[PDB]
């Protein structure tokens, strides 16, 4: 007994239930979530390539930025069709979308004629990316703002300031009468000189301790506005401006507020990782960047915080962050499903976000980890039932000969021999789009064939797989003795005429031995009904005879393993004579009528063959009986 | 999440000790303390018995199913020493083959990747492991490596066909070099790796991490990975890891998966090569997967409840 994997994520133990138990793992399957896994396997396959040199094909993903953008649209609509989207399906929106920030094509940068310099394509693209920050808080924004309501409106105009909507920020202000704070905020855009007053102004404040007279909140705006993350009143309160984001905004104020206009997206990144982590010269202000799925989890972060970060996964966003700023930054964390997933076995957004990087030319993963990411997606696949899906990953693995026996092992587990509608729209798929050979399809559905004991249709897929000296010894050892036993000629005539062709013979093994004595025996009935059913010319009757002399010789040579294959031998071996004394009464020509004598067969032609025929015991002495009584009769008419 | 898709009802008389499944997942084969073997159809929920193999003496330890290319047929060891070959014609099961050449109780059997034949790898008490071949003419044919672990082999597990990066580096027309290798696992507290060369088995790797017996020995399935991989357990509670990046260099490192505070009695690699199970004396199956960090982690704890 072997532990193991089985097919659909069937484990195979001696263990404890989580004696031999089988436990099949099913992911939580609601049937809305098969079109979740369709439109993104259909845009890479829209944006991958097929290299045809090698026996199995290769999908490699196409150079460029098209994919990025195909899954950007694809989630902005899905966005838009329906309410109750799978929080899943929002978290790879807001990674599709950052991908597109940084790496898609940008509107703005197309149209100039020339070549934009660098620092034009670092300025766009921090817009861009500044877009992407205001776009995620969008929604939590206008939640916390309604939360507020007219009493609270400091809190609501932070709350739109940490989403760049200066804007509505002034008019918000405006409304509840705090026309100091609308003056101030209406200022604030792409002035330094007003950030360095409002830095003067604090300073100034805590100096004559005015500070501690002023509303918390109050304060907290103009620490934002001054580019301060932490401010200490003279009261020796800590006012933290990050203590209330989430890591999304808090690397936004930090974009917006804390840098100068022209600071690079790998700037604000430095920025906000120095923020949370530890320093000598003060305590961590910003949230740790956690996936959305342990952002709500409380990790009441206790008194030992620096041995915990190691452990804690970061958001796949901040790893594509990473990336952009550290071309060499580790791919294994950021392809990893715990980035994106509460799930472990949610290879769905790593496999994809790995095709989309590979066509950006990152290709510092390692192998191993590529055929991780390969195997553990395709058998996702599998257990979902989108099998043809599954051959379709497993296509990209670089390897022909990993590539080769992983596809051929998943076809041999999933294809079924029953012509189902699906069952041929599969088939067509694997032929037709993934370039397939549509041998190896017959071979998987011939070895389930076997399985089943249908060994008819283990023969025509053999056939069809080009499989000839299997097809030849399945058929001359369990089809050849059981189709002559029935007379069913036809049938035994489709398989050994297909293999008769002089290309498929040369790669027979025992061809003229077996096959073909079967098939010149058939041909041997063929032409004698013909001859039968036409009066026929004494030249067919000639060629019927050399072929019937040389059927006598070969039918003694099949080699009979069963006493069936004994059985059809002895009824060859009976009608082959039969055959042959017909032939030699027919050869007669017509001027020996003198009436009352049945046609006199010449014994001398006929009695080398019989002789040599492996007949039953009781038939060879009524055949011996026979020629011996004829014999006699030669002799008593030439006296 | 890991939810019981079905419980089957065995109606043995006593203890089980194996459990598999065929190639295809739609029957399971278990093996009893009873001396017997049943074999159910799975299928929907159900469970239906189509077999009661008798032909063994004392307690049935492991069964294996041959690839189905060779049809339905299985093999089991047992304490009495035998290694029965069970093969389903026409729908009826029957005794096509025993092997008694061991002096003792045979642990574990294995069949090979089916690029080989017909051939079964059986690790017994007697300190030896008998490989097993049908050519499809005439006998079984055995070949018997004497003294493979010192007071016994407890498990055997065969390699993959191919070797792991054989099918990338290949230019469009040499045959993939075949390989014949397997793991084995004894009372020595070894794991070694033997080879077929020039048509004697050698022992080619000793692998040296355990402390107590290693008590079982999977060689993961490989998928389209450059790497060999191998999981061993122990009488001492240890689980390792054993990798090769190189089947030229012979090199392979251990890493320790987890120490359990119990016998570690099965390891089974899943057919993708992704998830092992692991079965303790705790009356415990964990699922372990190895994260893109290379660090394993436990996925799942199956406690039997009921």
């Amino acid at each position: 007994f072997r532990v193991g994997w089985g097919p659909n994520w069937t484990l195979v133990h001696n263990g404890d239930k989580l004696k031999v138990h089988m436990e099949k793992l099913s992911l939580e399957q609601k049937s809305r979530e098969l079109q979740s896994y369709l439109m993104p396997l259909e845009i890479e396959l829209k944006n991958s390539s097929v290299d045809r040199s090698a026996q199995c094909p290769h999908f490699k993903p196409n150079a460029g930025v098209a994919a990025i953008h195909d899954y950007a649209g694809w989630v902005r609509n899905l966005s838009n069709e329906a309410g109750e989207l799978e929080a899943v399906v929002k978290q790879w929106g807001l990674t599709w979308t950052l991908c597109e920030s940084l790496w898609g094509q940008l509107k703005e940068l197309e149209a100039s004629l020339d070549e934009p310099n660098e620092y034009v394509r670092n300025l766009e693209r921090r817009k861009a990316f500044s877009h992407w920050l205001a776009h995620t808080a969008e929604e939590r924004i206008e939640e916390e703002v309604s939360l507020y309501g007219p009493e609270r409106h400091v809190e609501a105009v932070f709350s739109f300031l940490t989403g760049g909507r200066i804007s509505d920020a002034c008019r918000l202000a405006q409304k509840s009468g705090d026309h100091r704070l609308s003056l101030l905020l209406s200022q604030m855009v792409g002035s330094q000189e007003m950030r360095e007053l409002i830095s003067l102004q604090l300073v100034d404040w805590n100096k004559l301790q005015v500070d501690h007279y002023i509303q918390e909140e109050r304060l907290r705006v103009f620490c934002l506005l001054s580019g301060t993350p932490v401010w200490r009143s003279s009261d020796n309160r800590s006012i933290n401006v990050c203590s209330q984001l989430d890591w999304k905004r808090t690397l936004a104020v930090h974009l917006w507020y804390m840098l100068p206009p022209t600071a690079t997206i790998a700037q604000a990144l430095r920025l906000y990782e120095r923020a949370f982590q530890e320093h000598e010269e003060g305590e961590p202000y910003a949230c740790y960047p956690l996936p959305p799925y342990l952002e709500d989890c409380s990790i009441s972060l206790g008194d030992e915080p620096s041995a915990k970060f190691s452990s804690l996964q970061r958001d796949v966003c901040v790893h594509l962050l990473k990336l952009y700023s550290e071309r060499q930054y580790d791919l294994c964390q950021l392809l990893d499903p715990s980035s994106v997933t509460p799930d472990p076995l949610d290879y769905r957004l790593s496999w994809h976000l790995w095709m989309v990087l590979q066509a950006l030319n990152y290709t510092h993963l390692s192998e191993h980890r590529q055929g991780t990411l390969h195997a553990s997606y395709a058998a996702q696949l599998e257990n979902v039932g989108l099998w043809e899906w599954a051959i379709f990953v497993l296509l990209h693995i670089p390897h022909p000969h990993i590539r080769e026996a992983g596809v051929r092992e998943l076809l041999n587990r999933q294809c079924v021999v029953r012509e189902s509608p699906e069952s041929l729209a599969k088939e067509n798929f694997l032929i037709h789009r993934l370039c397939v050979p549509a041998q190896w399809v017959h071979e998987a559905k011939a070895i389930r064939s076997r399985r089943d004991g249908d060994r008819h249709k283990e023969a025509l897929y053999l056939l069809k797989g080009h499989q000839w000296n299997p097809c030849h010894k399945l058929v001359t050892r369990h089809l050849a003795a059981d189709a002559v036993i029935n007379e069913n000629y036809r049938y035994l005539q489709s398989f050994l005429g297909e293999l008769s062709n002089p290309e498929h013979c040369k790669h027979i093994q025992d061809w003229e031995t077996a096959g073909k004595v079967y098939l010149d025996y058939i041909r041997v009935i063929d032409m004698l009904n013909l001859i039968q059913q036409d009066e026929s010319s004494g030249c067919e009757l000639e060629k019927l005879h050399t072929k019937v002399m040389s059927l006598c010789k070969w039918v003694e040579l099949i080699h009979c393993y069963t006493a069936k294959d004994r059985l059809a031998q002895s009824e060859m071996a009976k009608r082959v004579a039969n055959i042959l004394r017909v032939v030699l009464s027919l050869q007669q020509p017509p001027e020996s009528m003198s009436d009352s004598s049945e046609p006199r067969v010449p014994l001398r032609l006929l009695a080398p063959h019989i002789g040599r025929l492996p007949m039953p015991e009781d038939y060879a002495l009524e055949e011996l009986r026979g020629l011996t009584q004829s014999y006699l009769r030669e002799l008593i008419c030439d006296s | 999440m890991v939810s019981v898709i079905n419980t089957v009802d065995t109606s043995h008389e006593d203890m089980i000790h194996d459990a598999q499944m065929d190639y295809y997942g739609i029957r399971l084969a278990t093996c009893s303390s009873d001396r017997s073997v049943k074999i159910f159809d799975v299928k929907n929920g159900g469970q239906i018995l189509i077999a009661d193999l008798r032909g063994h003496d004392g307690p049935v330890w492991q069964v294996a199913w041959a690839h189905p290319m060779y049809g339905n047929i299985l093999a089991s060891c047992s304490y009495d020493r035998k290694v029965i070959i069970w093969k389903e014609e026409n729908g009826t099961w029957e005794k096509t083959y025993e092997y008694t050449g061991h002096d003792s109780s045979v642990n574990s059997v294995c069949w090979a990747p089916h690029d080989f034949g017909l051939v079964l790898a059986c690790g017994s008490s007697d300190g030896a492991i008998s490989i097993l071949t049908f050519t499809g003419d005439g006998p079984w044919e055995v070949k018997k490596i004497s003294n493979a672990h010192t007071i016994g082999c407890n498990a055997v597990s065969w390699a993959p066909s191919v070797i792991p990066g054989s099918l990338v580096d290949q230019p469009s027309s040499q045959k993939p070099n075949y390989i014949k290798r397997f793991v084995s696992g004894g009372c020595d507290n070894l794991v070694k790796i033997w080879r077929e060369e020039d048509g004697q088995w050698k022992e080619d790797q000793k692998l040296e991490a355990h402390s107590d017996w290693v008590r079982d020995v999977a060689w993961a399935p490989s998928i389209g990975l450059p790497t060999s991989t191998i999981a061993s357990c122990s009488q001492d509670g240890r689980v390792y890891i054993w990798t090769s990046d190189d089947a030229a260099t012979n090199c392979w490192t251990p890493k320790l998966l987890h120490k359990f505070n119990d016998v570690v009695w099965h390891v089974s690699w899943s057919i993708t090569a992704n998830i092992l199970a692991v079965s303790g004396g705790d009356n415990k199956v964990t699922l372990w997967k190895e994260s893109v960090d290379g660090q394993w982690a436990c996925i799942s704890d199956v406690n039997k409840g009921q």
